């Protein structure tokens, strides 16, 4: 709203589209710094919200703020998290369509904390606080489990979220909370097998082996030292966490109990986690035609109990690729590569399916106790997607290649919905569309997707092509086929200046968040998810209740080859995109102002990175449109008519006519404004600044009129 | 200006002037011109009073006679601000168009803006502008009270 | 749908599916049967021709014919019924959606490729098509790009040597001897015991003996002397009418024909000497790697002991320091098709298809410019 | 970086590195190979050409061309690929950082330096370059200001007398016979026993015999009568495919062509008489110091017995009073490298480069004036 | 009798007679046929082996074996039967009367000359013998002391430059490509129309197609595009049972292999390049006299259009001022015979023969010295 515009010196703007020099990344960062040190931290970009982590117990999330924001449109009142929370609830009630918030940020920017504040706002504001409270309680109490199974230590943070967590609160036709949901998209399951230097595998393994209860570990092939297991050691990082695994394991065990896991499900679950260690410790040796054999029973004597499958079957499943053709089955033996991939693919599949079951067990628990069926009038949901940010380190690899493509696609949605929302408002107000240039991400989502030329469709060929194939041969095929595309570059294709910054065995992409260089070592290792029907047939024959729910006989009918992790990721993502395209989502973007976890330290180097990682300059350009500001003629005329005597104190024509003579009186030039079907439009916000400045000097006369009227009344009350 | 002011109006003016003559002072102070005009229900501004006083304060003595008070009243008597104009001068500050402003926001506009109320005049204003006795002025009803 | 059809026109079994499958979806014998007798009963629902397992179930009452002679399509009017049955009955897809990868043996006639292409575009309206040499596809299924493939189909056997993904086309050897030639020989051999087989349906009885009981002698003269002096090598099989067959030296005197084609009266040397002669026609440096990457595929390579025989024979023909290994995996019957599963899935293969636009520009002559 | 590149473009091995290195960082054959056959497997990462060790690996499918004829660059587009592989793949440097010292044999065609120069400025963009005479570098490697250098490479033999740093330009001898002309002779002489080698891929196998079995006779008619009458001189070599070759008098009839060029039909007398004539074309005052300092270098001087034969031969041509010596060090294959490394390391050399500033003024004509 | 025998053992045709004959008396194919089938009738009397015209009549029942591989005698026991048939059955003379002039290709194995010598003395008991290089003999039939002889036999092609009777043995070229590899390639090419040939008895059919129909294209792409678009180049040939072949561009794709050995996957240069590359190894003054006297001999030089093609090909390679001529007379199949007839008739040759006395002193090693 206009009420802030006198404070353009002290606070800075409320919504960055009103910035005059809107192409200045420096001025945008400076306005963020000003609001941050003033503690007025939330700011819009049109309907979008931007935030910065204050590291402090700011009273802005208090109940009096909830009841201030409840029922108030986002643009008439100042930015806070609850303004989007209320706006999504009003949209959910008014349109009757379901709606979703999307949270995004670098980890430590407050994504989880903001999600918790959104849920507390709904639980305290909405009509049934007991049922909303039970859904909030279970949604947030689920978190230690979904962290232990789904977070990991990277190069940059000790407890990063490696998966696109998602939630719903379920809402009825009346507007009360009914129940909820959890879904997890985009789990980084490559990490379950392989880690880069300084990174851990998923936290549950280190929490398990540190956690104690050694008699409970005694059923397993236990080792209290995590260096003992081939899937935990590759990152060289097991002990060097700043956060205490033993203490967190006890929190997660307590949470499983509060979540209504039975002691049998917990014992099965701990057996699966322990089995994933014993899957890792399998060593293969060759025979006559280089066919693989499991060398030792020392793993299998645990795996057979833990995964509930016969050892004579599992030995065969790990070392043979079954075909069924013309109704005869054909066991074909695996070489040492394919046996390693079959084991590691089994570990990825066992784990990610167990995690999907830890979600599904909660998703069936949060659901409606009422029948949710006619004469139940309508079902609705309020979504809270909690996806990982765009991600850059010293050595970006396959994991960050997929995460950054996911974020490129989430940007390619977010820009599309915002651009179309501006165009459709322009055409609704009868405004001719102002032609605008912006980084259309559809140019470069094609470089990663496109059916028989994108990087995924080539990385899936180098997993499949016969003979010798290597991470460098993959790179040499990119350089032979994507070659002219202006967003792709390599040390071969680079000029003699840029080739100093980009090595042999690397390629480079111009993502929305700027240019990122990928190191190909471990691309063909990580993309393979060879899980032949023999291993699924074996595992769905298991005695173990988890394995029996997680693999089933229906998949065994599918004649397709195993799909590679890049394709499994591409498909999982394209479902998340079409799930979000079904809605009109509200976006929350969060900035971590320093690594020190320190109040008031605005580290501009770290923020200039994040202002690029969160795409704020493209969004600012798109939502700034041709016109920086627009308003209903009635609301604009009511505020500013005092500047034009012909409209003062009230106007008798169309509100459009009153605004038209007001902009002639204010002397706006034909290029500085436009007249829409029911709204004013403004091309340069200096015009609106001068108009509130004009109203601020006009208020002097308004007060003088009131003071004179009061004194002319007062002297008739006390005398005559 | 708009009328040759006459016995019918002068009778009310002289009745009002008698409250400021009081015991026998015979003449009214230069700023107290505004006091007698405001007791007669005019809304003169302090700047308007000063601009009229600049053309009678030719030799000092701090005070003015009834004929020159009548002459300066004959300047102010042309027009006065309407109920709708004064209502709209409050309406610009309304939080929604809800009809209410806080007594603290009224105290702000009355003391941060030119021709300021004294703290005594604000407390006396709020004494009946706080119509519901809760700290909110209903400015539409308070303007219909004040512009009567 | 948009997936590539893949369709290995076996001379004995049709094998078809989509690129992305492991196994074929359609497998059926490459036969069109036609009724041999008067139709006695009205309203019984007799067809004028049957295909695949619809024909093989009606053996007694049909003249069985295969539309392929030695990997060459020899009757086109029946071959349109095979492909129609493949797409419409066995796969249940419309070919107008699917680009189609077909196969053939090397050194075949050019009339064969042209007329396969003309039929795919003009009778089935495919969007695009391609034809691949069968032994080349067998390397993709093997996971290898250096090696020599011996592929023994049903009407033909062929040897292709490939190094670093280059075929040596002068070192290709084609031998017109495989499982149907061995079957007609086993029909002759069994008359020595008194078991007589002569009808087109009885060839399928003797083929079913061969797929179960026949095996390759590690040393032929020694097995033959063992069978001539003991009963321990004899086995029995029950004919479709319940009569009991019993056979002995006839179990290995049948497959031995591959190593000794003079049992048919052919002149050209055995599949060991024919695999050696192609290695020994390659440029000397590659031969060390061809011996470490010999590959076998197609169902006529399935006999018990054939790879152990083959290793023993090439260990005699090759120099004594060469570490000869003969890859012959448990699925090897379907490997030519599994190569087509992979190839039609490759992204850099999607420029390689003949499109129907390139057919309209150049007619069926286009294939030789692409394949 | 700022270190000088040094780059002995050998007529058969490229030898490259930086000044101050003891030995070349890259040594690879001076070959560009292009594929001879139909590339059958799709998306294979197959290349239009392979360079050096890549082409030495894939021999059996590549036509192995050499861009250098007798030390003369005879194909420039392949030679640009050889320098590109040298800089970009083997050494892994940008030539714009590195002043580059090239070499050539003396008496070379006049344009070989000019076109080597133009390619270093107008294609690799070097900051500066120079073109040394190869045999002069071999004296820098020997640590001597006086000597006569016998250099025999793969393509050329040349013979430079130097006295106290004065190279005598009239007395230099050049002979267009070295290790390739011997390989193509051994390729012919081995047909006497039966072994036939004729492809460019097989030439590298006959070179690999030549490097491993051959030696120089101390007296040829004595060894020739010994080999014709006893098996005592024979040795055996195993081909890539495990065939065994055995050879006898062919072990020294190959190196003997250096001392008797008439086996190739050549006019000019051998490497002993060529060393004598270049000593003897120096005026009489210095010859005693040349006889005391016969420097050998380059890989054709590597045979067993050759320094003893050379000392025996030259003693029979010289006066009986002379204290003859031959400086054949163990490392003599790389002396042209070690000399290029020494030369480019000197303080007094750093003004004598040809800079791109001088090339931009004088054009490619500059190397005839600076070198 | 006292006349010398002359005996040009072809790699494919034996051509034999006496010195002073105009022509060979015996011309017959160099084949030993052994019966493939079980014995026909008691009292018929099949022989254990048949030679020459007997095997060429009895083809259907025989495994035809040629004992000569590219001019090298690869089976000796078969070769003794072929010489015995030549002397006793065809010429009808006792070899113990006749000094015997044998021939072989250049760059041949030394074991070949030794074993031919041993067999002529220790089995045929001839009084004396000599072992001439084939292309040299071709100059006597040509009536020239100077020329470069392109000889193409059945099994080998070779180039020998000779100047004023001096042979130039550094400039000889031997190519293991001739009428047999052209017949195996024509066997492959004919499969493209669908005709299959695989027995050695059927290679003798395809040899008659090569002799009757094939011709050298004067310009390959122009003939190729003409055959690819018009019917006038296609000819019909009737097989020995009445089946009719018709062939088009197969008529010149077979002969084009001589100019493009890469069709066999063979790397070595064409016969036009190989006739130039030997002239280019001759000393400069004589190249002018070789271009005036390129001599063609041996049956594989008979094709219609090969002289016109060859003169066009060297004209593109040679300096444009040179007068390239080619000598290709009607009799050029027999010029090595008419050569041996003249050489053995020379009075100045009668001291040249290796007598049995010299063999009794030196053993078979004598032909390393005398020839
Ligand atoms: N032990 C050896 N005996 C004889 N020749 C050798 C030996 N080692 C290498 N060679 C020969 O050395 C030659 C390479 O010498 P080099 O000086 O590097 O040649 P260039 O500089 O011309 O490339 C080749 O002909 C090679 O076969
Ligand atoms: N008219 C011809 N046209 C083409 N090829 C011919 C012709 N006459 C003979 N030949 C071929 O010439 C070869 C025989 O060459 P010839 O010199 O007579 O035999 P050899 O080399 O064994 O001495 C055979 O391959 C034969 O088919
Ligand atoms: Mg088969
Ligand atoms: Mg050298
Ligand atoms: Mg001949």
């Amino acid at each position: 709203m206009e009420s802030a515009l006198t404070a353009r010196d002290r606070v800075g703007v409320q919504d960055f589209v009103l910035l005059e020099n809107f192409t200045s990344e420096a001025a945008f960062i400076e306005n963020l710094r000003r609001r941050f040190r003033e503690n007025l931290i939330y700011t819009y970009i049109g309907p979008v919200l931007v935030s910065v982590n204050p590291y402090r117990d700011l009273q802005i999330y208090s109940r009096q703020h909830m009841e201030r924001y409840r029922g108030v449109s986002f643009y008439e009142v100042p930015p806070h998290l609850f303004a989007v929370a209320d706006t999504v609830y009003r949209a959910l009630r008014t349109e009757r369509r379901d709606q979703a918030v999307m949270i995004s940020g670098e980890s430590g920017a407050g994504k989880t904390e903001a999600t918790k504040r959104l849920l507390q706002f709904y639980a305290e504001t909405c009509p049934a606080p007991e049922r909303g409270g039970a859904v909030r309680d279970r949604l947030l109490q689920s978190n230690p489990v979904l962290e232990a199974f789904g977070n990991a230590k990277t190069l940059r943070n000790d407890n990063s979220s490696r998966f696109g967590k998602y939630m719903d609160v379920q809402f009825d036709f009346k507007g009360a909370p009914v129940g909820g949901h959890i879904l997890s998209y985009l789990l980084e399951k490559s990490r379950v097998v392989h880690q880069n230097h300084g990174e851990r595998n998923f936290h549950v393994f280190y929490q398990l082996l540190e956690g104690g209860e050694e008699e409970t570990l005694r059923r397993l092939g236990l080792e209290r030292n995590p260096q003992s297991y081939l899937y935990l050691v590759k990152g060289q990082c097991a002990k060097v966490s700043s956060i205490n695994d033993k203490s967190d394991w006890k929190v997660m065990r307590k949470a499983l109990s509060v979540i209504d896991f039975t002691e049998d499900e917990v014992e099965d679950l701990l057996s699966i986690v322990a089995s994933v260690l014993h899957l890792g410790n399998i060593h293969f040796a060759a025979d006559e035609d280089s066919n693989a054999q499991v060398t030792t029973e020392n793993q299998l004597k645990y795996l057979t109990r833990l995964l509930g499958v016969e050892g004579t079957t599992l030995r065969e499943a790990l070392t043979h690729r079954k075909i069924i053709a013309k109704g005869e089955e054909l066991l074909s033996p695996l070489n040492l590569e394919q046996a390693a991939y079959a084991r590691d693919a089994l570990a990825k599949a066992v784990y990610s399916r167990t995690f999907t079951w830890l979600v599904r067990k909660i998703n069936r628990s949060l659901a409606s106790k009422d029948a949710e069926s006619p004469s139940w009038r309508s079902t609705t949901v309020l979504g809270l997607l909690d996806i990982y940010g765009f991600e850059v380190f010293q050595h970006n690899s396959f994991e960050q290649f997929c995460i950054n493509y996911c974020n490129e696609k989430l940007q390619q949605l977010f820009i599309e919905l915002t651009l179309k929302s501006e165009q459709e408002e322009y055409e609704a107000e009868g405004i001719a569309w102002e032609p605008v240039q912006y980084f259309n991400n559809k140019i470069i989502c094609d470089l990663v997707e496109e059916k028989f030329k994108g990087i995924i469709s080539i990385l899936d060929e180098e997993c499949l092509r016969p003979g010798e194939a290597t991470d460098l041969t993959f790179l040499e095929k990119l350089e032979d086929t994507v070659k002219p595309h202006p967003h792709f570059l390599t040390h071969k294709l680079a000029d003699q200046k840029t080739r100093k910054s980009l090595d042999r065995g690397e390629f480079r992409l111009l993502h929305y968040a700027g240019e990122v260089t990928y190191s190909v070592t471990g691309f063909l290792d990580k993309n393979n998810d060879l899980l032949f029907r023999n291993l699924k047939e074996t595992m769905c024959s298991s005695m173990n209740p988890i394995m029996a729910q997680c693999f089933d006989k229906s998949e065994l009918s599918d004649k397709k080859r195993p799909e590679t992790v890049a394709t499994q990721f591409k498909m999982s993502l394209l479902q998340l995109v079409e799930i979000l395209r079904s809605k009109e989502p509200a976006y929350i973007r969060c900035i971590k102002p320093n690594d020190a976890k320190q109040p008031g330290r605005f580290d501009e180097v770290l923020i200039r990175h994040q202002v690029k990682y969160l795409g704020l300059m493209e969004n600012l350009r798109v939502r700034r449109a041709g016109f920086a500001y627009r308003r209903k003629y009635e609301a604009f005329l009511q505020r500013y008519k005092s500047l034009c005597p012909e409209t003062w104190p009230m106007w008798a024509g169309r509100p459009q006519d009153g605004v038209a003579v007001l902009v002639r009186h204010l002397g706006y030039k034909p290029e500085e404004y436009k007249m829409g079907r029911t709204k004013i439009f403004i091309r340069f916000p200096k015009t609106l600044f001068a108009t509130e400045d004009s109203l601020e000097v006009r208020r002097q006369s308004l007060a003088t009129k009131i003071q004179a009227a009061w004194r002319g009344f007062h002297w008739r009350q006390k005398f005559l | 200006m708009a009328d040759q002011l006459t016995e019918e109006q002068i009778a009310e003016f002289k009745e009002a002037f008698s409250l400021f003559d009081k015991d026998g002072d015979g003449t009214i102070t230069t700023k107290e011109l505004g006091t007698v005009m405001r007791s007669l229900g005019q809304n003169p501004t302090e700047a308007e009073l000063q601009d009229m006083i600049n053309e009678v304060d030719a030799d000092g003595n701090g005070t003015i006679d009834f004929p020159e008070f009548l002459t300066m009243m004959a300047r102010k008597m042309k027009d006065t601000d309407s109920e709708e104009e004064i209502r709209e001068a409050f309406r610009v500050f309304d939080k929604d168009g809800n009809g209410y402003i806080s007594a603290a926001e009224l105290r702000h506009v009355m003391t941060n803006l030119g021709e300021k109320l004294t703290d005594e005049e604000v407390d006396e204003m709020i004494r009946e502008a706080d119509i519901d006795g809760d700290g909110q002025v209903n400015y539409e009803e308070f303007v219909q009270m004040m512009t009567a | 749908e948009t997936t590539a059809l893949v369709c290995d026109n076996g001379s004995g079994l049709v094998k078809a599916g989509f690129a992305g499958d492991d196994a074929p979806r359609a497998v059926f014998p490459s036969i069109v049967g036609r009724p041999r007798h008067q139709g006695v009963m009205v309203g019984m629902g007799q067809k004028d021709s049957y295909v695949g397992d619809e024909a093989q179930s009606k053996r007694g009452i049909l003249t069985l014919k295969y539309p392929i002679e030695h990997g060459i399509i020899t009757n086109w009017d029946d071959m349109e019924k095979i492909w129609h049955h493949t797409f419409y009955n066995e796969l249940r897809v419309a070919p107008e959606e699917h680009p189609t990868l077909l196969t053939e043996a090397p050194l075949n006639p050019k009339a064969n490729r042209e007329k396969m292409t003309q039929i795919m575009f003009e009778t089935f309206n495919v969007p695009a098509m391609y034809v691949a040499i069968q032994a080349v596809l067998s390397l993709y299924a093997s996971g290898r790009t250096t090696g020599i493939v011996l592929d023994s189909g049903d009407g033909v056997t062929h040897n292709v040597p490939i190094y670093e993904g280059y075929a040596l086309p002068h070192a290709i050897m084609r031998l017109d001897l495989a499982g149907r030639d061995l079957t007609d020989y086993l029909m002759k051999i069994l008359t020595e015991r008194g078991y007589s087989f002569v009808t087109t349906a009885e060839r399928e009885i003797v083929r079913d003996i061969k797929e179960k009981l026949c095996y390759v002698a590690l040393d032929f003269e020694n097995e033959m002397a063992t069978a001539a002096s003991s009963s321990s090598l004899e086995k029995s099989y029950e004919l479709p009418d319940g009569q009991v067959i019993t056979i002995g030296n006839e179990r290995f005197r049948c497959p031995e024909t591959l190593f000794q084609p003079s049992f048919i009266g052919m002149e050209s040397a055995g599949i060991h000497e024919t695999t050696y002669n192609s290695i020994m026609k390659c440029d000397i440096d590659i031969r060390k790697d061809l011996y470490a990457n010999n590959v076998m595929s197609g169902g006529t390579t399935m006999y018990p002991g054939i790879a152990d025989r083959m290793q023993k024979e090439i260990t005699a023909l090759a120099p004594s320091t060469m570490k000869i290994k003969i890859i012959a995996p448990p699925e090897r019957k379907y490997s030519v098709w599994i190569g087509g599963s992979i190839l039609a899935s490759l992204s850099t293969f999607q420029q390689m298809w003949i499109t129907k636009q390139e057919y309209d520009e150049a007619g069926p002559s286009i294939v030789h410019r692409k394949c």
